[PDB]
């Protein structure tokens, strides 16, 4: 008697992740006018 | 002139055409920003018997 059983498997994984954030601010102030203190706050 | 502003008074010359006391201030800002950020994984794995 002979006999013989064989096999082969695969097997595959991935994972992503991913983020981004951007800002922008200007600001643009004339004063006229003031003592140059409180003009300037 | 009396200064609107250092509040005080001043003499001028006759050198001077014109000293006045006015104030303005002018002011402009930017701010710019950026982030990024990133993961990734791989597996892989062959077998048998």
């Amino acid at each position: 008697t002979k006999v013989e059983h064989r096999c082969t498997t695969n097997k595959l994984s991935e994972k992503h992740e991913g983020s981004f954030i951007q800002g922008a601010e200007k600001s643009i102030s004339l004063i006229r006018g003031g003592r140059s203190e409180y003009g300037a706050a | 002139v009396f200064s609107g502003d250092g509040k005080d008074f001043y003499r001028l010359s006759g050198n001077v055409l014109s000293y006045t006391f006015q104030v303005k201030i002018n002011n402009d800002f930017n701010y710019e920003f950026y982030n990024s950020t990133w993961s990734y994984v791989k597996h892989t794995s062959t077998e048998h018997t």
